[PDB]
RNA sequence: UUCGGAUUGCAGGCUGCAACUCGCCUGCAUGAAGCCGGAAUCGCUAGUAAUCGCGGAUCAGCACGCCGCGGUGAAUACGUUC
RNA sequence: GCGGGGUGGAGCAGUCAGGUAGCUCGUCGGGCUCAUAACCCGAAGGUCGUAGGUUCAAAUCCUGCCCCCGCAACCA
RNA sequence: GUGGUGGCGAUAGCGAGAAGGAUACACCUGUUCCCAUGCCGAACACAGAAGUUAAGCUUCUUAGCGCCGAUUGUAGUGAAGGGUUUCCCUUUGUGAGAGUAGGACGUCGCCACG
RNA sequence: GCGGUCGCCUCCUAAAAGGUAACGGAGGCGCCCAAAGGUUCCCUCAGAAUGGUUGGAAAUCAUUCGAAGAGUGUAAAGGCAGAAGGGAGCUUGACUGCGAGACCUACAAGUCGAGCAGGGACGAAAGUCGGGCUUAGUGAUCCGGUGGUUCCGCAUGGAAGG
RNA sequence: UGAUGGAGGUAGAGCACUGUUUGGACUAGGGGCCCAUCUCGGGUUACCGAAUUCAGAUAAACUCCGAAUGCCAUUCAUUUA
């Protein structure tokens, strides 16, 4: 079951991308390394 | 280093008369040598493969490289990429040193063990030797085998012809028949 | 029988690839390294004119040899100060297909530090 | 059942050999590399070749049976 | 769901709610299916026939939002499947337990001299209370613990099978599979296997830190069923089952062609076994089984 | 004379112009029988020529038949109005240009093979002539 | 060569007990007896019953008697 | 299994003109099924059953069968419903 | 062209919702009977129509194909 | 001459045969070193220079294959017309593929050691 | 009328730019992938012969031949063996703000895009990276949900609601 | 309209790929016949024959090739608007 999901800025809280995953093939929460705008660094984005 | 000293010595410049050899470099030898262990069980259970590596690193001496089914068989239940069979590649030192301990022990502890067979060559100048079953190998200590396996013995030479490459195992020792 | 597959053709093999993205310019030149089982050799080289603007190598007689390691390291820095002599400062570095390891690495760390900046 | 068919995709060259284009102008639209790029052209992410700086276009051969578009700067 | 009542209660409204909720997906699926029928119907008929022709497309069209609001049937829960079968057979003397005393060190000794023989086939009970040493008994026959004294000897045609009190058999860190993990045992027998204890597809692959105590207790029942082993020693293994599970469990023991040594404070539990012989403690006493274990739990 | 496999089911008329391509030569046989005009030939016509061919023949000698009914044709049934689709396919031809060598004899008498191929040609519905191996 | 992947490995010396024939090959297995060798160096021991020495085949000559003929029993027995 | 003694190889003994079709017996060699037996079924109320040997008639040779003999030696019979 | 079906000798389950091939009758053999029937006890008989895919795993899901059945193949 | 390194459509290739290592390149000796093989110092990496042109590689011969390929003719066809018009023909311009004559066992540069 | 069809992608029709109809001839799509993406390094296939325990046409192994006859997640066409195919290491560029100029086009849309800035991954460096060999995998507005927001806030401060 | 340069795979042609396909040669191999059956080894049909090879065809959805035209463009040329 591949479903569209939103990475949210641990660090700011802001739900800076969209993407989407396998939940089979990933069952937890994706984290990804991106860059958010707002805080402008690259900073921790975990699936919310 | 014992069967690589006999080569050196005696075999080198035996096979260089015979076949009159202008330059020492054309002298074949023995290239590499490739143990195949040949084990579609492993689908029915992967511990039969299991055990079949660990006998053959205790043959040989260093872990073995588990092959995978190239592609899927239905025929055999087999799926692509499934590890069934394994191998060993044996170079310089330990290549001699297990084709000598092979040529010695191993071979004489065959049942009715008349020697080896004289045809079973690729046409290049390279033998194989289909090992029927195991225990005549020192290290399988007879009774840890749960199921009797063969295995396939491939001797890589740089010899162009078949006749070299048999003169070549004679000088070094095989019981052709 | 058994073919052993010819070093230097496997280099080439890979090095054609590096030079799809590799080139020299007049005023970036290529740096060429060709590394053999006695000696190496650097080449400073302009693709679109397909001149050699600096060489050297172990064959100098000006680098006192020992270790090819150590020799390599005397080739990159004659090549880089030879090259600096004809005017030329950045260069674009063709490892000819090795492997950026061992002599070469040694060679080129020689160039670096006697003034080619690359 | 037959009677489905796509919309045609305008494929093929949009500029002429010898034609002065801007830069960033496409030059051949492609499905895969029909043709090859040359100097100051690049190949877009669907294998459209543009051309990176103001020039003439140029067809030329890419060896035995490869063709290839340079834009050559005046 | 909340219900006011008591457990019965809760059962009672319970069947009654999927009871007519199954005549209500019955009837839905009769008036679809007639549609259906009649919608075929008109589809074979000549072509010739212009007003069935009609009426067959007017009903494909209330066919269709009959079938966009038809209840699906939720799945019934499957309950667990056992099959436990010995490898070998039991012998006459499965167990011997000969003047074995044992104490911890630092504690009064648990039992002196304690000697019972099994027979083979037969439901060992292993009665007492809380803190009395029936684990440790248990423990004593794996091997755990070394006796003190005396000596236990199990026969050669005996295969044993542990199941633990606290569930002590399984790493936490590793997953259902990698636990069930046998040279014994292919990897589909294995899924096969658990899927008979309820873990399907990817269930298998969770952590068993993750799990709750009851989805545990069956991994390590698997185990033990995965020995085929003819002498069981089971301590408590109705404990964070639910009831439902516990009837299969007690079923399937009881018809087992194997030695059973069990303890269990489940009345229930006990009486599907069928025990034969109940030995008590702390008082040694190795006696037939019956309702005379109340009279040693009274006493 | 049926193709084992087709490509494709269904497949154009086509259009017939100008010689053929290859095949106007006689090749095997020492007599062949050459189209002077173009026309499809079906595998009923190809197969009635040979039978005519063979029977005079007596058998002796041998008989090579150089076009095949590689193309397929479709049809209506009566009754069927213009429209929904291409019709079923129906028979097989081999489009024949004019300098074609339909069919090929050896082993025979010059005057056997010419009234064999006289048999064959009234057969089928081209112009035909007679020409003789160089 | 990799390190820790591998079987040990270790020079062992062989000799043939029905010859005493000697010579030193690598092996897996470990044998607790340890003898010399020239260069003055111990390693174990593996005593080996049959080699290629022993083997008859090698030595070319054939231990078995091949059997006795029916014809030739027939003879011993009756003394024909 | 030191139970088992089938099957099989070799080598012997005998009787007889003759042991292959096709005898018994012995030595060495091997060690089969077989772990107390489904539906049902047989004998027996005492020196009986059960169990153990011995003789003999036929008979050149050939019995686990038959006739007979002796050794040890029970359990049970409530009762006539089936 | 529209549907329905291919599982032991026959008739059926099991499919939906993937983990395990059963049920009834019948057949073979043995019992019981004077004999037959009925009855009792054993045993056999299918890799799920066939060929490919999904899957750790297919009678089960997907694709095609071959068979069997019913219907239709033209209306003023 | 040899080694690097390039440009030009293989006319630069393949096959076959022959000669050579002065240097150079090579095989070649080893695994202590950085470095490595889903096993193997075979590879890659590193150290070294005993032996050999045997192979690779360079040079040379070879038209067997591959490659290039004129001219002529023809098919097709633009244009203008004609005919008995599913096709065919004339004038005019263009003109292949195929088959061939032949060409070709490369050439044009730069660097270093000779 | 019945049957079929309705949007998107690929081929032929399509007459060597592009475009081009038919209830013309063939197939596909309504996804998938946390790597099957990025980068650095490395590697080359399918089959055939010969030899070889289980093992058989065919499992695994070796030599040789073999230029693509394989593979490229998924239809077809185009393309790719200087790989776009295959393996490993590290990573998240499957980035943010854009965007000269182009293609396509009635509009709405659709497509390509150097380059600039911010801050990064890989690599020694050059440099590559704004998803995947390319081309389908999608739906206007209205309305509503959720998060953020230095915006507004019906006398003013809030709020309500935008 | 001429000149020049280009993009593209149609007509034609071709078989280098993929389909369709004919005859010859040879045969892996499959067939039934008998001997030998432990169905083992022959000996057979000008028995049937894969693949290979030779020769010969064929194609909208084949291409080693490939026009005439048309098309795009040129600070070009002549005429024109
Ligand atoms: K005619
Ligand atoms: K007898
Ligand atoms: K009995
Ligand atoms: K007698
Ligand atoms: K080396
Ligand atoms: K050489
Ligand atoms: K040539
Ligand atoms: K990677
Ligand atoms: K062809
Ligand atoms: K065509
Ligand atoms: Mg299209
Ligand atoms: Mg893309
Ligand atoms: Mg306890
Ligand atoms: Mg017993
Ligand atoms: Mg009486
Ligand atoms: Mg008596
Ligand atoms: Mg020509
Ligand atoms: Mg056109
Ligand atoms: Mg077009
Ligand atoms: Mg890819
Ligand atoms: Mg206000
Ligand atoms: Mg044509
Ligand atoms: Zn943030």
């Amino acid at each position: 079951m591949r479903v569209n999901i939103t990475l949210e800025c641990t660090s700011c809280k802001e739900r800076n991308y969209l993407t989407n995953k396998n939940k089979r093939n990933n069952p937890d929460r994706l984290e990804k390394q991106k860059y958010c705008p707002r805080e402008r660094k690259v900073t921790l984005h975990r699936e919310t | 280093n014992r069967l690589k000293e006999k080569y050196i010595k005696e075999v080198t410049p035996s096979l260089v008369e015979k076949f009159n050899y202008s330059s020492v470099m054309q002298t074949p030898k023995v290239d590499k040598i490739v143990i195949n262990m040949g084990v579609g069980d492993a689908v029915s259970n992967a511990k039969n493969l299991d055990k079949a590596v660990e006998e053959l690193a205790l043959i040989t001496g260093q872990k073995p490289l588990i092959t995978k089914a190239k592609k899927s068989i239905a025929g055999f239940r087999l799926r692509e990429g499934m590890p069934i069979g394994a191998k060993v590649t044996l170079r310089g030192e330990r290549m001699y040193e297990f084709l000598d301990k092979l040529v010695t022990v191993s071979l004489p502890r065959v049942r009715d063990f008349h020697g080896v067979s004289k045809k079973a060559f690729d046409g290049r100048g390279n033998y194989t030797l289909g090992i029927k079953e195991q225990l005549i190998f020192p290290e399988v200590d007879y009774d840890l085998v749960d199921k009797v396996r063969g295995m396939d013995i491939v001797i890589v030479t740089t010899a162009n012809t078949d006749e070299e490459s048999r003169e070549l195992l004679a000088q070094l020792g095989m019981p052709f028949q | 029988m058994i073919t052993k597959p010819d070093k230097n053709k496997t280099r080439q093999k890979r090095h054609r690839r590096v030079r799809n993205k590799i080139s020299g310019t007049a005023e970036c030149p290529r740096l060429n390294i060709f590394r053999s089982n006695k000696n190496i050799y650097a080449q400073v080289i302009d693709d679109v004119a397909g001149v050699t603007l600096a060489s050297a190598s172990a064959l100098d007689k000006e680098i006192s040899g020992g270790t090819k390691t150590e020799t390599a390291a005397a080739v990159g820095k004659l090549v880089a100060e030879r090259a600096a002599e004809k005017g030329i400062k950045k260069v674009v570095f063709d490892r000819g297909g090795y492997l950026y390891h061992g002599r070469v690495q040694a060679l080129a760390e020689a160039a670096r530090e006697n003034g080619l900046e690359f | 059942s037959n009677g489905r068919d796509s919309e045609s995709k305008r494929l093929g060259a949009k500029s002429a050999d010898g034609q002065t284009v801007t830069g960033g102008s496409i030059l051949y639209r492609q499905r895969g590399t029909k043709i090859y790029p040359g100097v100051n052209v690049g190949i877009g992410g669907d294998d459209t070749l543009f051309a990176k700086v103001d020039g003439v276009v140029r067809f030329e051969r890419k060896g035995r049976d490869k063709k290839q578009v340079s834009v050559y700067p005046v | 769901s909340i219900y006011e009542g008591d457990y019965y209660t809760y059962k009672k409204k319970y069947s009654e709610n999927q009871l007519l909720r199954e005549k209500m997906i019955i009837q839905q699926e009769k008036e679809v299916k007639e549609l259906a029928t009649f919608v075929q119907k008109a589809k074979q008929a000549s072509q010739t026939n212009h007003a069935l022709k009609r009426m067959g497309l007017e009903r494909a069209i209330r066919l269709d939002k009959k079938k966009k609001n038809l209840t699906k049937r939720d799945k019934v829960y499957k309950r667990v499947k056992m099959d436990i079968k010995p490898n070998r057979e039991v012998a006459r003397t499965p167990l011997k337990v000969e003047n074995v005393t044992f104490h911890y060190p630092g504690h009064p000794i648990l039992y002196k001299d304690l000697s019972f023989q099994i027979s083979g086939k037969e439901r060992f009970l292993v009665v007492g209370e809380n803190g009395v040493g029936k684990s440790t008994l248990l423990k004593l026959l794996m091997g755990i613990n070394i006796p003190d004294k005396g000596k236990i000897i199990f026969n050669d045609k005996t295969d044993v099978a542990y199941y633990s009190q606290e569930l002590e058999q399984l790493d936490e860190e590793k997953t259902i599979l990698e636990n069930v993990k046998s040279d014994e045992y292919t990897d589909w027998k294995l899924r096969a296997t658990l899927s008979n204890f309820l873990f399907y597809d990817d269930d298998v692959n969770k952590k068993v830190n993750v799990l709750s105590p009851g989805e545990k207790a069956r991994i390590v029942l698997c185990k033990v069923l995965l020995q085929k082993a003819n002498l069981l020693i089971l301590d408590q293994p109705t404990n964070h089952l639910d009831p439902e599970t516990q009837s299969i469990i007690g079923a399937n023991f009881n018809l087992f062609e194997g030695t059973i040594i069990v303890v269990s404070h489940n009345p229930s539990f006990v009486e599907q076994i069928g025990i034969n012989r109940m030995l008590i403690l702390p008082s040694g006493n190795i006696d037939n089984y019956s309702p005379e274990l109340l009279e040693y739990y009274s006493n | 004379l049926v193709p084992k496999r087709v490509k494709h089911r269904r497949e154009f008329r086509g259009k017939m112009r100008g010689e053929a391509k290859g095949g106007k030569e006689v090749a095997f046989g020492e007599w062949g029988l050459q189209a002077t005009e173009s026309h499809w030939i079906t595998n009923r016509q190809i197969e009635a020529a040979r039978i005519a061919m063979t029977r005079y023949m007596k058998r002796g000698g041998k008989v090579w038949i150089k076009i095949f009914p590689h193309k397929s044709y479709t049809s209506k049934a009566i009754g069927v109005r213009m429209g929904k689709g291409k019709g079923a396919p129906e028979g097989w031809v081999s489009p024949v240009k004019r300098g074609k060598i339909m069919f090929e004899i050896a082993g025979v008498p010059e005057e056997v093979a010419r009234e064999a191929l006289r048999l064959a040609s009234h057969k089928l519905p081209v112009k035909t002539k007679i020409v003789k191996r160089e | 060569m990799k390190q820790d992947i591998h079987p040990n490995y270790q020079p062992v010396v062989f000799m043939d007990s029905t010859t005493g024939f000697k010579f030193l090959s690598g092996s897996t297995k470990g044998s607790s007896e340890t003898v010399e060798w020239e260069d003055g160096n111990t390693y174990p021991l593996l005593r080996v019953e049959v080699t290629s020495d022993s083997h008859p085949f090698y030595t070319g000559r054939q231990k078995f008697t091949q059997a006795d003929g029916r014809v030739d029993r027939f003879n011993k027995k009756y003394g024909l």
